[PDB]
């Protein structure tokens, strides 16, 4: 029976996915595919009218073209090209003798969330890096209970000739509804610092996904729950709009 | 009449070739000579539109009113922004540039304006605060939103936005 | 509600409705005029003691003369004798509901004020209240033109009868109709 | 209050049902009713034949299962959830006293008071050639109106069939056909108090005052395209046509 | 045996509404009913019954045609038990009901408590068994009565509705004391002995 | 070939009204009638297979279903042959599947022959009526004749449709549209509480026109649409105004 289910369910197909972009009619839609470009179309069944609405993701049909089914919605490799560990592996006592980052990165990390009462905007980390560097973020992880997020840069455009803000705001977002979340991102300088002649190497790419986050963070876009820890070795290789509060208000040393 | 039906494909109207003839986009990329409506003409035709598009007879259908926020990447909107302005302190000259700028022509000549320093400083704050006030369909855009892979559709609503 | 059912005795029968007559009393009302009166609780009720008076209340909610009652007092109607204002009460909306009803027929309201109000043979300065008053009254509605000395008046006004606009009212709402086939000969058919 | 969707497939398929019953009017071809009534319009989906006996020789008697509703609504419910039952019908045209026993039953089977179903199985009078009754209760029972729906799918086949103002007027004599007479009726019918209650607003006429003539200013407006609704008609084809005609009739170059 | 339609009619009424043996009569009824219609789905398989309300001031169908429990899944519910005769109307719904009868060469059967004073008239009650035995139906009756019901129509009416016994009518008249329905009409050819024509 | 399938459009809108929600899945089940020698089929009735979970399906199929309600419709006096299958195929003028076929196919075994009546329930919307039956294979033919005999016959094959009602149902349902007089005059004499707004429109109407008319000195506004048109609706309601009196 087990193996029949297996062996009946190759006849239960495959059904195409998307998000409303609106509702046209009651049953009529404007629905950017999930794969692919917008259609007009209809509700089927079992389908509320009212329930679907805006970026609501719903199961799509591959023929009728409408929709399959109304959905929960969440995307991208979270713990891959999102990284999710929840906290971190060792608290910041044992890589202690950071102590002064250690309490001072905690209160104005950890602590503005259980004061209500600025929020901290961001806190970036350099000198040499794993010196317990890497692994204070594990450590800051920790202390808060927040899902530590671990960014890697150029993953988040590879090649991959776009994928921006839909990655950074899935960072965004997921954590935003994940939050309380951590959010750290390697050693961003090729996703973060100035660049270059600031001339287009697909740099515009960068200035962009550099600009992102920018736009998370000048943007009225908060930490909700879900702080961002900045990562560099060095912190004279980030963009100077960058430094900025409203986008960061620590710059950790590591000394 | 009733040749008309739903289950369409969206696209986007470029211009008519001539009445009852024209060339609009698709959302999949592809741009075509097409039929219409023999509804509209020139008149309630209108120059580009969000079109309801027949598949395979592959005709425009319809024009489309609404919508937004395929992709591009939607558009940024605080309906009514969350800052009063002046929370930065002293930017009068400039509180009242913009204002000079935008504020009163939107009464009363640029069609745009530049905002240029370090952002979010107070310098983005400007805006919504701005937008907060001025009572009309705000809408924020980050070119580092529009990044999709599908070329195609890019500056569709960037324009339609 | 014991109207389809409950076999009961008389005594429990005419002194309940007896009670029911007499709290038509306690009350008086909106009045009622007329009433259950025509259910089974006359005779039964009426015959005779309070039931006299009950009747004879009944007459005085048509007569409505004080003596032809404020001889008939005795205690029981004198105990509570606010009645002497609900037959004042009465009289005027006695007189009034078929003045009402009637009187003006050709799309009755005016009856304005004061011989009018006077014709209830209820003097000029107590319609200065009683005529005055008209929800003050409970019931009417209208208003005063003091000067020229009209009530206004609208509903608020129920009644009765038969066999008289009965057919009047086929014939106009007939007559339009017939008439309108003329008009309502092509329209939308041509 | 809960006033009523009416479905074409229901009316049709009850009339067939009356056709394939043999029904003749010493019977009134009976049966459930659906749709979802908890709205104040209740919609009917469908109905459905319920095999029945009727008998007026002697009224209470006649003949009914449920055990069709039982295995009817399981289907009907395995057919679509939204089946649930509302109420049921029969053929009339008219009723008889049988009903109110038929009527409860079913109050066994619906949510709220079920609904009664008149047809005209000859269609004959008017819109409608249905009533539609539910229970009240001293019993009641009442008819609120109803009407049809889209149903377009319905109303496409339907357009597959057939093929602006004086219908309005033309009810104008209806009601006040019967009504002196159904006075007349009752006036010699016992030869009730309602019918005086009916009276009072026969005065609600000649009621007409100068408030009336305000009529014409309105009117007055009313009319000013009248020009201009055709003064474009006033204007522009036969210009055009001429210089088309001008420009055709001079065309004829060689 | 028997491939036939029957009908159970039950007076809920001045006898139902009291115990004739235990634990009422109209409970006696009950147990007794599936005595019956088990010896009558034992008849046959397929053998079939109505169950009406000749009780209350309504009469109506209770269980309608079936062939197993579900008549004892619709007896399960009570009644109204002090009622009174509908057995007539209950009756003439009895028989329109076995004209109703499913899947037919089931002959017509009725089986009636008598738990009401029985009020009707010669006529219509020969009426009645006339238009059975028109219809042909086989009718036996419960009836334990005040006295009994019975120098009554009962007796007319078995003997009226009958050219053949068991195609028109048989009577049993239910006896007073530790008489066991079941028990008792185990006796009678309204159950058992020869069971239908 | 030339044949004749028959619809008593209840069975028709019962379909329709079935595969009107019948999407995604096909709606399935029996469709009631017989055969008239050759050519005729008719359908009296039809009706749903309840859903099945897994989609349309043979197995799907359930003939107790229809004994079910055959029994209770044989109880209505319904009774038909079980003359083939309709389906809902929404936006699919197509073919159904072969597996619709074989499933028609394994049934028309049933009969002498059968349908598998498409419906795109969505472009039966237009009005018009999408539809269609398929039964592949023939005798010869009228008599097609050799692809059977030749073998390896596959195709979409459709029937020839038609249906029939009454004048009956006709009335009664250009009966669609106490009533009208409740309904009408009065009932829509709610028309001067506007007028001010009539005439506001009316004084609206006014603007637009200049306007419109000026540009008479291709793409457009156009000078001479609207102007008419614009007012020209208000004109029965604007007549009617009256009337009641």
């Amino acid at each position: 029976d087990k193996t029949e289910n297996d062996i009946k369910a190759l006849q239960s197909i495959g059904q195409l996915i998307g998000e409303v972009m609106k509702e046209l009619s009651e049953e009529k839609y404007i629905v950017k595919a999930s794969s692919g470009p917008r259609y007009i179309v209809g509700v089927r069944n079992s389908v509320d009218r009212s329930k679907l609405k805006k970026g609501v993701r719903v199961t799509l049909d591959i023929t009728t073209l409408t929709i399959m089914r109304i959905l929960p919605r969440e995307t991208d490799p979270l713990v891959y090209n999102m990284t999710s560990f929840e906290q971190g592996e060792i608290t910041f006592d044992g890589i202690g003798g950071l102590t002064e980052q250690i309490r001072e990165l905690r209160e104005v990390i950890e602590l503005p969330l259980k004061n209500p009462e600025k929020p901290p905007k961001g806190v970036l980390l350099y000198g040499p890096p794993g010196t317990g560097k890497t692994l204070l973020a594990k450590a800051v992880a920790a202390t808060i209970g927040a899902n530590f997020i671990f960014s890697p840069a150029s993953g988040i455009v590879d090649k991959y000739i776009g994928e921006s803000a839909r990655i950074i705001r899935e960072m965004f977002a997921y954590a935003k509804e994940h939050e309380p979340c951590i959010i750290f991102m390697d050693e961003v300088d090729a996703i973060g610092g100035r660049r270059f002649s600031e001339g287009t190497s697909a740099d515009r790419e960068i200035q962009r996904t550099l600009m992102e986050l920018l736009t998370q963070m000048d943007g009225f876009d908060n930490l909700g729950q879900t702080k961002i820890i900045m990562a560099t070795n060095r912190p004279d290789t980030l963009d100077p709009a960058l430094l900025r509060p409203g986008r960061l208000d620590r710059k950790v040393e590591i000394p | 009449k009733r040749i008309q039906s739903v289950p369409l494909v969206i696209g986007q109207f470029l211009e008519p070739i001539d009445q009852n003839t024209g060339i609009v986009s698709s959302t999949t990329g592809m741009s075509y000579v097409v039929r219409i409506l023999s509804t509209l003409d020139r008149e309630l035709l209108k120059p580009s539109m969000s079109v309801a598009l027949h598949r395979h007879s592959n005709a425009l259908v319809d024009i489309l009113p609404p919508d937004s926020d395929s992709s591009i990447s939607v558009m940024g909107e605080n309906e009514k922004p969350d800052v009063t302005y002046a929370d930065v302190g002293g930017l009068d000259m400039q509180k009242q540039e913009i204002r000079e700028a935008v504020e009163l022509p939107l009464v009363q000549p640029p069609r745009g304006v530049l905002l240029y320093g370090p952002p979010g400083t107070g310098k983005t704050m400007l805006v919504k605060a701005v937008a907060n006030s001025t009572k009309a369909a705000f809408i924020r855009v980050n070119g580092s939103e529009f990044v999709h892979k599908y070329l195609g559709e890019g500056p569709r609503m960037v324009r339609d936005v | 509600t014991l109207e389809p059912s409950t076999s009961i005795t008389l005594a429990e029968r005419q002194q309940l409705a007896y009670d029911l007559s007499i709290s038509a009393l306690l009350g008086d009302k909106i009045y009622n005029f007329g009433e259950l009166l025509h259910h089974p609780i006359m005779e039964t009720i009426v015959n005779d003691s309070n039931y006299d008076w009950l009747f004879q209340l009944l007459n005085a909610l048509t007569v409505g003369d004080f003596d032809k009652f404020d001889s008939l007092i005795k205690v029981q109607i004198s105990k509570i004798p606010i009645l002497a204002q609900h037959e004042s009460f009465l009289r005027q909306k006695i007189c009034l509901m078929t003045l009402i009803e009637t009187v003006f027929v050709k799309n009755i309201r005016m009856l304005s004020f004061e011989d009018i109000s006077k014709a209830t043979h209820l003097p000029k300065d107590n319609v200065e209240h009683l005529v005055m008053r008209a929800i003050s009254l409970g019931l009417l509605k209208g208003s005063i033109d003091q000067v020229n000395e009209l009530v206004t008046i609208s509903w608020v006004q129920p009644r009765i009868i038969s066999g008289d606009q009965i057919t009047k009212m086929k014939d106009r709402l007939v007559e339009w109709n017939d008439q309108v086939e003329k008009l309502g000969k092509k329209m939308e058919a041509r | 209050h809960e006033k009523v969707t009416i479905a074409p497939l229901v009316l049709l398929s009850a009339l067939d049902h009356y056709e394939r019953t043999q029904t003749k009017e010493n019977k009134r071809c009976v049966g459930v009713i659906l749709g979802d009534a908890n709205s104040s319009t209740i919609r009917v989906t469908n109905s459905f034949a319920l095999p029945f006996e009727e008998d007026e020789k002697n009224s209470d008697v006649w003949f009914l299962d449920h055990n069709y509703i039982e295995n009817m609504n399981e289907m009907c419910k395995k057919i679509n959830a939204k089946e649930k039952l509302i109420g049921w019908y029969h053929s009339g045209p008219k009723l008889r006293a049988s009903d109110l026993k038929i009527n409860e039953l079913f109050k066994k089977y619906t949510q709220n008071n079920p609904l009664l179903l008149i047809v005209d199985v000859k269609q004959q009078g008017v819109g409608l050639p249905t009533d539609a009754y539910v229970a009240i209760e001293e019993k009641t029972f009442l008819h609120l109106p109803c009407t049809i729906e889209a149903e377009e799918a319905e109303e496409i086949g339907v357009e597959h069939l057939l093929r602006i103002r004086l219908t309005n007027q033309l009810k104008s004599l209806k009601g006040l056909q019967s009504k002196l007479k159904d006075v007349v009726e009752y006036l010699d019918k016992v030869i009730h108090t309602i019918l005086g209650k009916l009276q009072d607003v026969f005065n609600l006429n000649n009621l007409q005052k100068a408030l009336t003539v305000k009529t014409n200013d309105e009117l007055m407006v009313i009319y000013i395209s009248n020009l201009v609704r055709s003064i474009i008609a006033f204007d522009d084809l036969i210009e055009n046509k001429i210089q088309n005609k001008k420009i055709q009739e001079q065309r004829v170059k060689d | 045996m028997v491939l036939e339609a029957t009908v159970l009619v039950i007076d809920n009424s001045e006898y139902s509404r009291n115990g004739d043996f235990p634990r009422t009569r109209f409970e006696a009824q009950i147990d007794s009913v599936e005595f019956i219609f088990q010896a009558k789905r034992n008849s046959n398989p397929e053998n079939t019954v109505g169950l009406i309300s000749g009780a209350g001031a309504n009469p109506r169908v209770l269980s309608t045609f079936t062939a197993e429990f579900g008549k004892i899944l619709a007896g399960l519910h009570d009644t109204q038990i002090e009622g009174k005769l509908h057995m007539a109307t209950a009756l003439q719904i009895a028989q329109l009901t076995l004209k109703h009868r499913q899947n037919k060469v089931q002959h017509q059967r009725i089986v009636a408590f008598v738990c009401s004073p029985i009020s009707d008239s010669r006529d219509e009650l020969i009426r009645l068994a006339k238009t059975l035995k028109k219809n042909n139906v086989a009718v036996d009756i419960i009836n334990f009565g005040e006295i009994e019901q019975n120098t009554e129509l009962l007796d007319e009416f078995i003997a009226a509705v009958n050219n053949p016994q068991e195609e028109t009518s048989h009577l049993l008249t239910v006896t007073p004391g530790p008489r066991l329905l079941y028990e008792n009409i185990a006796s009678s050819p309204i159950i058992l002995e020869e069971g239908s024509s | 070939t030339k044949e004749t399938v028959y619809i008593s459009s209840i069975a028709l809108l019962k379909m329709l009204k079935h595969g009107r929600a019948g999407v995604p899945m096909e709606v399935m089940g029996l469709m009631l009638g017989e055969f008239v020698d050759d050519y005729t089929v008719n359908v009296v009735d039809v009706f749903a297979m309840p859903q099945s979970g897994t989609g349309v399906s043979v197995e799907a199929v359930d003939d107790v279903f229809q004994a079910k309600m055959m029994d209770m419709l044989k109880q209505t006096g319904r009774d038909q042959m079980v003359v083939g299958w309709y389906h809902s195929h929404p936006g699919f003028g197509c073919w159904l599947s072969s597996v619709d076929v074989n499933t028609q196919k394994s049934f028309e075994q049933l009969n002498s022959r059968a349908v598998a009546v498409v419906v795109d329930p969505i472009q039966s919307v237009k009005g018009k009526v999408v539809i269609d039956a398929f039964r592949l294979i023939d005798t010869g033919a009228l008599i097609n004749i050799q692809a059977l005999i030749h073998g390896l016959n596959r195709h979409y094959y459709s029937l020839n449709i038609d249906y029939h009602k009454t004048a009956k149902e006709t009335k009664m349902l250009m009966n669609l549209h106490y009533e009208e007089k409740e309904e009408s005059n009065l009932a829509a004499t709610k028309s001067m509480v506007k007028i001010a707004e009539q005439y506001s429109k009316r004084i609206e109407e006014e603007k637009e026109l200049t306007e419109e008319e000026l540009k008479t000195r291709v793409g457009r506004q156009d000078p001479k649409k609207h102007l008419s048109e614009t007012a020209d609706e208000t004109l029965e309601n604007n007549i009617v105004s009256v009337l009641t009196a």
